[PDB]
């Protein structure tokens, strides 16, 4: 191939390190330990993949390039661009079946493989696309993301469900004991859409968004859906299957109402998880007027009690919890104080910002 | 561990 | 037992920290051995090899006693509790009960007469600041053995030599070696201290000027620092004599960066065989070129400007050996000593002469 | 790899 160019250090790095995201982690297929790199129109692109999701950089060429493309080990390329010294300008081009770079006096060869043989994600149509700020991105994901399922056998739970609905986006993530649900205003109407993200795409799409006054755009086909963060895009297939509806799990009648402080409340139940069984981490809520009891007891027999002042008018009931599905939820809630709303021992919890509705967080309870 | 669904 | 103290967060915290270190097959190993006397708590952990103290001056009300206790437990509920808490503990019968605030909690325990012991007679006594010793094995600790069958590799020489005290490890393919006058006449004696014992230390340590007093017996080591008292075990063997792995004659001189040095190393190593790490150095003509190649047939080429007095020669390292020293050295210039290709090389800090690295080569 | 002793 033809393909050459020069460019500073510095304008490689952060695309490399964003591109290889997707590769793993267990090799599969050896040019999937490649990222494609392919030179037209003076601009450079760079793409990893792992034949489920791929990420795309663009780099601008304004020193003289030709067009061309091969694809090249990853790691192996990352590692010589972030080793070479600050400021170095890095040559590339190709001879025969390897990739020479070179920089000063540093020379390497590089074993390809052909660009044809990339396989890059094929061609999607976009059905529904909107604009969204990254931060409200951003929160979505952080907001629900520990909810997902991770390696379950229902496989639509391995992943994310962004729905669309009015002037919102929706993401809920549950793994069957667990559920995040958190919306955020758009700005634009939208059609009622849902598609499932698979986990390790939400990741990706979460550790994409770093940059400034750029927006977010979102396309999403019937089988895919497409993120476009200034120089970088990411693209993943959908999970095909049905999700749950969160409206469903949600509960219908709380009349026990909890209200109390969200650092004071994850404290007392961190401590209290040191002295729980270390398989299951279960631990008993018992709330009366304004109080509220936190006990944790092993195989071993050990004991820990936390009290704490609550806002409880409610009938006194006592309530078990696996305490890290708890944690999860405050430490996701970075508020002052946390509602809880309660049914009785068998029933689910709704959890959330006292302050705030656009969240909400339902965890089912352990039989004590 | 009771389930939600 | 009639053990009761109370004592606040802050304090608890660092010395849980350090006697937790030995900590990783009984159980009482698992636990803490604490002990009130004289308005003193002292906390003690071991693994049987070594053993870490940590004393507490108690000001508030307490009453004398001891118990053993869970350590992580323990730890985790200090670190838990809120900034500044006052912690009471006290035995109920065979359990620890721990309060602060609203928070209380029961912890099962193990009699202290169970816990073990490290009673011996020191025979080499010095005191030097800590920041030496520290610095003294973190020059030398990454060239210690690791699980060799020959066990006295597995482990660290400190050598009092005249006003010196050295450390020396070497793990039969490379060595490193550090010296530093503390102004003492000392015995001229060496002793093995097992590599998990030399970690340790190294870890209790900070950068602070504290003097630290050492005692070394016959069959055990001993360090203390502050509130602080390091014990262990030392490896009961005979250590090779860094002197005779020197080089004797070095005829060849390479002078040149080290960042710059280490910097080329890094980039070639990219390259190398990933289980044998073997580069090529040639040196001619005020000249160093580095090279390296994988199974894959790639190749990497480094060329360096360096500073050579000698006949030219080819050389081959396992580079990750090589940049365990340019690593160690966090100098200017470092000074490459060589003879031929089968023997081994010196390399050193060009500023100064406290410090020594030895590598012998490989065949490729 | 040569050993140094």
């Amino acid at each position: 191939s033809h393909m050459k160019f020069t460019v500073e250090r510095e304008h490689l790095l952060k695309p490399l390190q964003q591109v290889s995201g997707p590769l793993g982690g267990r090799p599969t297929l050896p040019i999937l330990g490649n990222l494609l790199l392919q030179v037209a129109d003076g601009t450079l692109s760079l793409t990893g993949t792992d034949l489920e999701m791929e990420m795309v950089a663009r780099v601008a060429l304004v020193q003289p390039h030709e067009p061309g493309a091969t694809t090249v080990p990853a790691r192996k390329f990352f590692d010589i661009c972030r080793g070479l010294p600050e400021g170095a300008e890095i040559a590339v081009q190709l001879e025969g079946e390897r990739m020479l770079v070179r920089s000063g006096r540093s020379r390497f060869s590089l074993s390809t493989l052909p660009a044809a043989d990339f396989p890059n994600l094929d061609d999607w149509q976009s059905e529904v696309e909107f604009t969204l700020p990254q931060a409200t991105m951003k929160r979505l994901i952080e907001a629900t993301q520990f909810s997902m399922a991770h390696q379950d056998v229902r496989y639509y739970l391995n992943g994310m469900l962004f729905e669309t609905e009015g002037e919102e986006l929706r993401t809920v993530a549950t793994d069957g004991h667990r559920l995040a649900v958190c919306s955020m205003p758009i700005g634009q109407s939208l059609p009622s859409h849902s598609v499932i993200v698979p986990r390790k795409g939400v990741i990706e799409l979460m550790r994409m968004l770093d940059g400034g006054d750029n927006p977010l755009r979102v396309q999403i086909g019937s089988n895919n859906i497409r993120a476009h963060v200034g120089d970088f895009i990411f693209t993943s297939k959908l999970v095909d299957g049905r999700f749950p509806d969160y409206r469903r799990v949600l509960p219908k009648n709380p009349d026990k109402h909890l209200e109390a402080g969200c650092d004071l409340l994850k404290q007392a139940f961190a401590r209290a998880a040191i002295l729980s069984n270390e398989k299951f981490r279960g631990v008993r809520l018992y709330v009366s007027e304004n109080q509220l009891k936190i006990t944790a007891n092993n195989p071993e027999q050990e004991e820990a009690e936390e009290i704490l002042d609550v806002t409880y008018s409610g009938a006194e009931m006592e309530i078990g919890f696996n305490v890290s599905y708890v944690l999860d939820v405050l430490n996701a809630l970075k508020c002052e104080n946390v509602r809880m709303m309660l049914t009785d021992s068998v029933s689910s919890v709704q959890i959330e910002d006292a302050a705030s509705q656009s969240a909400a967080y339902v965890v089912m309870p352990m039989r004590l | 561990q009771a389930d939600l669904f």
